[PDB]
């Protein structure tokens, strides 16, 4: 699989 | 022009055979939803932007690039310019990619 930390895409704020 | 980047062999050249233009980097994931969710900007640029270099990083497949930049948050925005860094932004700012190219280019 491919994971790694948090994408902060259009989730953060 | 877009290009991907699937080892850090291919990152220092993409560096080198990208001429002298601007160089923006776009660490994404490609398994992740909010990562992707701005290639319609960013990878979008490449046509209206012909004159700036565009990559690609996979932060899962590629943590070797990803390493050695120490990313931590993604989508993270790198700009290079003949081999060497200028500036850097993560956050979702598609616009901001604009602002951020016109102000190096």
């Amino acid at each position: 699989f491919r994971f790694r930390y948090v994408c902060e895409g259009p989730s953060h704020g | 022009m877009v290009k991907q980047i699937e080892s850090k062999t291919a990152f220092q050249e993409a560096l080198d055979a990208a001429g002298d233009k601007l160089v923006v980097v776009d660490f994404s994931a490609t398994w992740c939803g909010p990562a992707k969710m701005i290639k319609p900007f960013f990878h979008s640029l490449s046509e209206k932007y012909s004159n700036v270099i565009f990559l690609e990083v996979d932060v899962d497949d590629a943590q070797d690039v990803a390493s050695e930049a120490e990313v931590k948050a993604t989508p993270t925005f790198q700009f290079f310019k003949k081999g060497q860094k200028v500036g850097e932004f993560s956050g979702a700012n598609k616009e901001k990619l604009e602002a951020t190219i016109n102000e190096l280019v």
